[PDB]
RNA sequence: UAGCGGCGAGCGAACGGGGAGGAGCCCAGAGCCUGAAUCAGUGUGUGUGUUAGUGGAAGCGUCUGGAAAGGCGCGCGAUACAGGGUGACAGCCCCGUACACAAAAAUGCACAUGCUGUGAGCUCGAUGAGUAGGGCGGGACACGUGGUAUCCUGUCUGAAUAUGGGGGGACCAUCCUCCAAGGCUAAAUACUCCUGACUGACCGAUAGUGAACCAGUACCGUGAGGGAAAGGCGAAAAGAACCCCGGCGAGGGGAGUGAAAAAGAACCUGAAACCGUGUACGUACAAGCAGUGGGAGCAUGCUUAGGCGUGUGACUGCGUACCUUUUGUAUAAUGGGUCAGCGACUUAUAUUCUGUAGCAAGGUUAACCGAAUAGGGGAGCCGAAGGGAAACCGAGUCUUAACU
C-alpha cells in the first residue's frame, strides 16, 4: 500500500521551487499588545525551514 | 545487403536494425528479465500463524528450571513456524519497449557478424514429415536452428514438433532467449520484412 | 553470444548486506544496528515526526492557508508546446486532444517558455504579456 | 530453494578438529571446546614468534658471557670492545663460535682488549 | 488529492477518465380484436459432450559388467524424442505418446418443433400517505454535529400528491435535472469440501500436511480439547536346506543364495558425540585455562654412507577459557553436559537517494485486448516555471501606498 502523507503537516508546510519549504512562524495568534511590534512585522511573512529539522520534514510529507 | 544461398540476391535490409554496437548489459538485462518472466513461482511454507497447534502455552512463564516458551509452532521449535515463510509471489519484471527492441536490435544484428544468421528465399517441407525436415538439412548443413517463417505453414511446423534441436517460430514471435541460445537461425525472406517492420 | 557468455555491466549489482553472519562480515551480531534501546528492537524505532515527547515542528508552527478550488482546474500551457494541435488554432477542445492540459480544465494560460516558429491564432484562452509579443513575433493574431 | 547444511558444517568443524589434533580430552574430540584451544593455539604462536627472537637473544647473550669469562672479559666490556674494533658479528654467531672453536673465539676476545 | 481528525494518532471521497461485461421490464386498468411475441412444458431432433474403450510406427552386432538401455560401429519410425518401467542412462524390449477411433445405457448441452397451458397490438386512464418533510435521540455516509447538505430510522408529529414534488452539500432565489413513497431481472464478480488433467528456479522424512508408515491412530485429559513417534534388504526372496556350541532358547560359527551377507531382516550409505581391543612413545618428588616457542632421547618412513618426514614430548621461557553485559570480568556476574540436525534483518506494494542500462525536453504506459514474455491501448503519470493564503499576474511575481 501507498504512503500517507502526515496531514497536519501538509497544512503547515509549502515546497518551494529548490526543495526547501516556507513555513508561517510562531509567536502571532495571541497576546500580541504587549510584544513589539518589530517583532510582530518580522514574523508576519513566510520563512524556511532550518537544515536541521529538514529531514522530519521531507519525511513526514513524501509527496510535494 | 545480406547474400543468399541458392540466389545471391541482394536484400537491402535496414542498416540501424540489423548493423548496430552489441550492447551487453541490455541484452543480459532483457535476457534476465525474459527468464525471470519464465518463472511461475508456485510455493508456500507456513508460518507459525498457518501451523496446525493450539496458542496454548505448554509450561508456565516462571517455576520450571526450563527456557521460556510461548507455542509449540515457533519457528525455534521442532516441527513447527518457518519465520519467513515464502508466498506464491510473481518474479516477473518491467522490460521497456525501447529496451525490448533495442536488445532485439543488438542480438539480431550480431548474428550477421558472428554468420549465425541464415537468410533464404521459400522455407517449406513438402508434405508434413519429419524424416524429410531431418534429411533437408543435412544439405543446408545446420543441426541446431531457429526457424523462422513469416507465413507459419502447418506442414512444416508438425515436422518439426518432434525435431529437438529445431524449433519453427513465427516472424512475429521471436524472442530474445530464443535468438540467442539456438546455434544457427534460418530467417526467410518474407520474415526478414516483417522482423525489419517489426523492430523498425 | 552465447546464454552462458552474457554478463552485466560493472556496478550493476551490488549483492546486498546480510546481517548477522559472523565477524568476518562485519555487519554480524547487533546487525549494524548498536547494543539495546528502541531502536536495536524488532518493530522499533519511533514514528515520523517524532522529536523525543517534545512537541513536534509539525505542530508547533502554525498552520496556514486554504487549498483553492479554481488552481485544480487551471493550466499553465508552455509556449514551446502550443503549435502541436491543428495548424494554427487552439481554443480549448482542440488543445484537449493534443493531451498537453488535463480533461477537466476550463480556465489556461499561455506563458513564456521560448520557442515559436509558425503562426498561430489562440482563440478563447488567456494569454501573457511576455508570450502576446512572441505570438504575435512568430505570426499569429491572439483573440 | 532451501538449503541443507549437513555436508558444510562437518566439514567446517572437521577442519578445526583436525588442528586440533593431540589436546587433552575434550579440546581434539569436541569442536565447541577444540574451537578455543585451536584460536588461542593461534594467538599464543603469533605472540611467540616475537618472544623466539627475544628468548634466543637472551640464550646467546649468555653464552657470549659465559664464553668471555673464561678468559677473563665481561660481556658489556667485550661488546664495547668489538664495537670499537667495528667488529660487525652479531650474537648468533659469537655464540655459536664460543661454544665450538674457542682457541678462535681467544683471539675476538683479544681484538676487544686492544679497544 | 478534496476533506475528516483530542485538526493528534490516524481515516480517506466523488465528479472525471481508460477497461471487463452489457438488457430490460412487469404491475396500482378501460376498445376493438383475440392466444399470437415473450417464461415452461414436455417430447422428439440433431450437436453433443461426460461415465467403458480399439488400433497405434521402427534394432541389431560387439566391448565392460552380476545385469546394458552403457561405450563402440553401422541402421531405421517420427503429425509419436510427453512420460514411465524395465537387473546402470532405452526413439525403436514393454506401458504409453502423437494421432485415428469408439457407446447397449444413463445423463449434462445447442436448434427444429406437436403443444394441458400464457396475451401479442395501438389504445384510455392511472401513476404507490401515516408517506416526503419537521422536532427529539441514535446511526450510515471519507465527513467524529461541525456552517452540515444526503440517506435510514427508535420516538412524537405531518404536506403536496404533476397547476405537483425531489435534487443541484447551511440557506434563499433563479436555471438545470430527475419523478420517491411497489416488484422482478443474465453477463462481467467472490469462492473450491470436491472430480479430472497439467505445471513448477516448491519440499524430499527434525523438510513437506499434525499425518509418505492402519494418524487425527497410540497416549494425555471428567470434558471441551490437545496430540506424537515411526520411510528405504536385494535386480529377483534366491529370506540362509544342512551341520556345530547352546536350554530340541537366545545368540553365534559354518555351509549355501547373491555381483556383494561387515546387503542376513535390529537389513542402502552408516558421520559425530560416546564406549572399547591391540601396536609405538610418554607417564608413580610433582603444582594451576593444559597450550604455545625452544628441545634431548626413543619409535617408526624414507631416501643412506648428511640427515630429512612421522608419532611421542623428559626438561624449560611465556601463558587466568569462550560468549554476553559493561567504566571495568580469570573473575566467585550471565549462558552453555557433549554431539548431530533445525534455529534470527524476510516478503508485497508505495516512496526518496546511489550505481547501472535504455531513450531524451521528453520519458513513459495502467487495467485490459491479445494466447500472448510480440503488438496495440498514452486513460494517466512525471518533467520541462514559478510567486502568492487566494483571486490574479507570470521570467518574473509577492510584500506594500511604493519599494534603493
Ligand atoms: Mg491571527
Ligand atoms: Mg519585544
Ligand atoms: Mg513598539
Ligand atoms: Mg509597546
Ligand atoms: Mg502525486
Ligand atoms: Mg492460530
Ligand atoms: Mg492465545
Ligand atoms: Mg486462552
Ligand atoms: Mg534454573
Ligand atoms: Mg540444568
Ligand atoms: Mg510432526
Ligand atoms: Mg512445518
Ligand atoms: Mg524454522
Ligand atoms: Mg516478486
Ligand atoms: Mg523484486
Ligand atoms: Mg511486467
Ligand atoms: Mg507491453
Ligand atoms: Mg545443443
Ligand atoms: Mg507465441
Ligand atoms: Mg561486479
Ligand atoms: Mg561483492
Ligand atoms: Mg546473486
Ligand atoms: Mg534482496
Ligand atoms: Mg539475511
Ligand atoms: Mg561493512
Ligand atoms: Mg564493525
Ligand atoms: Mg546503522
Ligand atoms: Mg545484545
Ligand atoms: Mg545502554
Ligand atoms: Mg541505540
Ligand atoms: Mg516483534
Ligand atoms: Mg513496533
Ligand atoms: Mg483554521
Ligand atoms: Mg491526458
Ligand atoms: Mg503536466
Ligand atoms: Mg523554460
Ligand atoms: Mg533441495
Ligand atoms: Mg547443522
Ligand atoms: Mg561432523
Ligand atoms: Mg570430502
Ligand atoms: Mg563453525
Ligand atoms: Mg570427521
Ligand atoms: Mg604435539
Ligand atoms: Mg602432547
Ligand atoms: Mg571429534
Ligand atoms: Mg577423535
Ligand atoms: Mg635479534
Ligand atoms: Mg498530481
Ligand atoms: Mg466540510
Ligand atoms: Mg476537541
Ligand atoms: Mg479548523
Ligand atoms: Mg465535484
Ligand atoms: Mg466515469
Ligand atoms: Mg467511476
Ligand atoms: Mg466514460
Ligand atoms: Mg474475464
Ligand atoms: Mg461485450
Ligand atoms: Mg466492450
Ligand atoms: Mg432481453
Ligand atoms: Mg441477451
Ligand atoms: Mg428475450
Ligand atoms: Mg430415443
Ligand atoms: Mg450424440
Ligand atoms: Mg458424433
Ligand atoms: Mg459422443
Ligand atoms: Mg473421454
Ligand atoms: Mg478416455
Ligand atoms: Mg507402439
Ligand atoms: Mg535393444
Ligand atoms: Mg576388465
Ligand atoms: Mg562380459
Ligand atoms: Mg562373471
Ligand atoms: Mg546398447
Ligand atoms: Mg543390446
Ligand atoms: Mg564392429
Ligand atoms: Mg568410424
Ligand atoms: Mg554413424
Ligand atoms: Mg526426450
Ligand atoms: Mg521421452
Ligand atoms: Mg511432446
Ligand atoms: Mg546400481
Ligand atoms: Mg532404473
Ligand atoms: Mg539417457
Ligand atoms: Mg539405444
Ligand atoms: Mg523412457
Ligand atoms: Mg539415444
Ligand atoms: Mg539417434
Ligand atoms: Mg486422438
Ligand atoms: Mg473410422
Ligand atoms: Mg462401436
Ligand atoms: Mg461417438
Ligand atoms: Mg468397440
Ligand atoms: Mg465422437
Ligand atoms: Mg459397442
Ligand atoms: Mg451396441
Ligand atoms: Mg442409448
Ligand atoms: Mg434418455
Ligand atoms: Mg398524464
Ligand atoms: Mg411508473
Ligand atoms: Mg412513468
Ligand atoms: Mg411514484
Ligand atoms: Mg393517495
Ligand atoms: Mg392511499
Ligand atoms: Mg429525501
Ligand atoms: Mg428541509
Ligand atoms: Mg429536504
Ligand atoms: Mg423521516
Ligand atoms: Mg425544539
Ligand atoms: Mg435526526
Ligand atoms: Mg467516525
Ligand atoms: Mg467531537
Ligand atoms: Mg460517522
Ligand atoms: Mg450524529
Ligand atoms: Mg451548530
Ligand atoms: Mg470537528
Ligand atoms: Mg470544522
Ligand atoms: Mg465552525
Ligand atoms: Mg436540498
Ligand atoms: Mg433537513
Ligand atoms: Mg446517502
Ligand atoms: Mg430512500
Ligand atoms: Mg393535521
Ligand atoms: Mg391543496
Ligand atoms: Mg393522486
Ligand atoms: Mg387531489
Ligand atoms: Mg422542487
Ligand atoms: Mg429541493
Ligand atoms: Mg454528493
Ligand atoms: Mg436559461
Ligand atoms: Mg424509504
Ligand atoms: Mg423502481
Ligand atoms: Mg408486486
Ligand atoms: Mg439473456
Ligand atoms: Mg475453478
Ligand atoms: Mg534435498
Ligand atoms: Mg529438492
Ligand atoms: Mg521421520
Ligand atoms: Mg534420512
Ligand atoms: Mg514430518
Ligand atoms: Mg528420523
Ligand atoms: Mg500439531
Ligand atoms: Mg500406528
Ligand atoms: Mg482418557
Ligand atoms: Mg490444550
Ligand atoms: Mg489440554
Ligand atoms: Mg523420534
Ligand atoms: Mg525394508
Ligand atoms: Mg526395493
Ligand atoms: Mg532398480
Ligand atoms: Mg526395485
Ligand atoms: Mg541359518
Ligand atoms: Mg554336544
Ligand atoms: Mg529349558
Ligand atoms: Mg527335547
Ligand atoms: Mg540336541
Ligand atoms: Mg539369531
Ligand atoms: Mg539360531
Ligand atoms: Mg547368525
Ligand atoms: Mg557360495
Ligand atoms: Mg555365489
Ligand atoms: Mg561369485
Ligand atoms: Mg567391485
Ligand atoms: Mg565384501
Ligand atoms: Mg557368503
Ligand atoms: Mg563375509
Ligand atoms: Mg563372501
Ligand atoms: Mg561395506
Ligand atoms: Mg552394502
Ligand atoms: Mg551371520
Ligand atoms: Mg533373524
Ligand atoms: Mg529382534
Ligand atoms: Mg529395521
Ligand atoms: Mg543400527
Ligand atoms: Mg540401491
Ligand atoms: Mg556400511
Ligand atoms: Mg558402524
Ligand atoms: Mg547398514
Ligand atoms: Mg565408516
Ligand atoms: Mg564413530
Ligand atoms: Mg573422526
Ligand atoms: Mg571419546
Ligand atoms: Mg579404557
Ligand atoms: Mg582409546
Ligand atoms: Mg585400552
Ligand atoms: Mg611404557
Ligand atoms: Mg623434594
Ligand atoms: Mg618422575
Ligand atoms: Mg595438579
Ligand atoms: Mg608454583
Ligand atoms: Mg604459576
Ligand atoms: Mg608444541
Ligand atoms: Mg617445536
Ligand atoms: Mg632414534
Ligand atoms: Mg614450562
Ligand atoms: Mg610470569
Ligand atoms: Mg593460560
Ligand atoms: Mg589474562
Ligand atoms: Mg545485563
Ligand atoms: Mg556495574
Ligand atoms: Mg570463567
Ligand atoms: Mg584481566
Ligand atoms: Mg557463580
Ligand atoms: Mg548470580
Ligand atoms: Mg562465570
Ligand atoms: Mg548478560
Ligand atoms: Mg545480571
Ligand atoms: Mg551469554
Ligand atoms: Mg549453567
Ligand atoms: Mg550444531
Ligand atoms: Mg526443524
Ligand atoms: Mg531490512
Ligand atoms: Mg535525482
Ligand atoms: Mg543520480
Ligand atoms: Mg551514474
Ligand atoms: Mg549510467
Ligand atoms: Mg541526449
Ligand atoms: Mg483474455
Ligand atoms: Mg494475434
Ligand atoms: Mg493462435
Ligand atoms: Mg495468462
Ligand atoms: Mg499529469
Ligand atoms: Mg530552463
Ligand atoms: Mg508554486
Ligand atoms: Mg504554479
Ligand atoms: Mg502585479
Ligand atoms: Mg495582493
Ligand atoms: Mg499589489
Ligand atoms: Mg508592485
Ligand atoms: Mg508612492
Ligand atoms: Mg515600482
Amino acid at each position: 500500500p501507498k504512503i500517507k502523507t502526515v496531514r497536519g503537516a501538509a497544512k503547515r508546510f509549502k515546497k518551494t521551487g529548490k526543495g526547501g519549504f516556507k513555513h508561517k512562524h510562531a509567536n502571532l495568534r495571541h497576546i500580541l499588545t504587549k510584544k513589539a511590534t518589530k517583532r510582530k512585522r518580522h514574523l508576519r511573512p513566510k520563512a524556511m525551514v532550518s537544515k536541521g529539522d529538514l529531514g522530519l520534514v521531507i519525511a513526514c510529507l513524501p509527496y510535494a | 545487403e545480406l547474400v543468399l544461398k541458392d540466389a545471391q540476391s541482394a536484400l537491402t535490409v535496414s542498416e540501424t536494425t540489423f548493423g548496430r554496437d552489441f550492447n551487453e548489459a541490455l541484452v543480459h538485462q532483457v535476457v534476465v528479465a525474459y527468464a525471470a518472466g519464465a518463472r511461475q513461482g508456485t510455493r508456500a511454507q507456513k508460518t507459525r500463524a498457518e501451523v496446525t497447534g493450539s496458542g496454548k502455552k505448554p509450561w508456565r512463564q516462571k517455576g520450571t528450571g526450563r527456557a521460556r516458551s510461548g507455542s509449540i509452532k515457533s519457528p525455534i521449535w521442532r516441527s513447527g513456524g518457518v519465520t519467513f515463510a515464502a508466498r506464491p509471489q510473481d518474479h516477473s519484471q518491467k522490460v521497456n519497449k525501447k529496451m525490448y527492441r533495442g536488445a532485439l536490435k543488438s542480438i539480431l544484428s550480431e548474428l550477421v557478424r558472428q554468420d549465425r544468421l541464415i537468410v533464404v528465399e521459400k522455407f517449406s517441407v513438402e508434405a508434413p514429415k519429419t524424416k524429410l525436415l531431418a534429411q533437408k538439412l543435412k544439405d543446408m548443413a545446420l543441426e541446431d536452428v531457429l526457424i523462422i517463417t513469416g507465413e507459419l505453414d502447418e506442414n512444416l511446423f508438425l515436422a518439426a514438433r518432434n525435431l529437438h534441436k529445431v524449433d519453427v517460430r513465427d516472424a512475429t514471435g521471436i524472442d530474445p532467449v530464443s535468438l540467442i541460445a539456438f546455434d544457427k537461425v534460418v530467417m526467410t525472406a518474407d520474415a526478414v520484412k516483417q522482423v525489419e517492420e517489426m523492430l523498425a | 553470444m552465447r546464454l552462458n557468455t552474457l554478463s552485466p555491466a560493472e556496478g550493476s549489482k551490488k549483492a546486498g548486506k546480510r546481517l548477522g553472519r559472523g565477524i568476518g562480515s562485519g555487519l554480524g551480531k547487533t546487525g549494524g544496528r548498536g547494543h539495546k534501546g528502541q531502536k536495536s528492537r524488532s518493530g522499533g524505532g519511533v514514528r515520523r515526526g517524532f522529536e523525543g515527547g517534545q512537541m513536534p515542528l509539525y505542530r508547533r508552527l502554525p498552520k496556514f492557508g486554504f487549498t483553492s478550488r479554481k488552481a485544480a482546474i487551471t493550466a499553465e500551457i508552455r509556449l514551446s508546446d502550443l503549435a502541436k494541435v491543428e495548424g494554427g488554432v487552439v481554443d480549448l477542445n482542440t488543445l484537449k486532444a493534443a493531451n498537453i492540459i488535463g480533461i477537466q480544465i476550463e480556465f489556461a494560460k499561455v506563458i513564456l517558455a521560448g520557442e515559436v516558429t509558425t503562426p498561430v491564432t489562440v482563440r478563447g484562452l488567456r494569454v501573457t504579456k511576455g508570450a502576446r509579443a512572441a505570438i504575435e513575433a512568430a505570426g499569429g493574431k491572439i483573440e | 530453494a532451501r538449503v541443507k547444511r549437513g555436508v558444510i558444517a562437518r566439514a567446517r568443524h572437521k577442519k578445526i578438529l583436525k588442528q586440533a589434533k593431540g589436546y587433552y580430552g575434550a579440546r581434539s574430540r569436541v569442536y565447541r571446546v577444540a574451537f578455543q584451544a585451536v584460536i588461542k593455539a593461534g594467538q599464543y604462536a603469533y605472540r611467540d614468534r616475537r618472544q623466539r627472537k627475544r628468548q634466543f637473544r637472551q640464550l646467546w647473550i649468555a653464552r657470549i658471557n659465559a664464553a668471555a669469562r673464561q678468559n677473563g672479559i665481561s660481556y658489556s666490556k667485550f661488546i664495547n670492545g668489538l664495537k670499537k674494533a667495528s667488529v660487525e658479528i652479531d650474537r648468533k654467531i659469537l655464540a655459536d663460535i664460543a661454544v665450538f672453536d674457542k682457541v678462535a673465539f681467544t683471539a675476538l676476545v683479544e681484538k676487544a682488549k686492544a679497544a
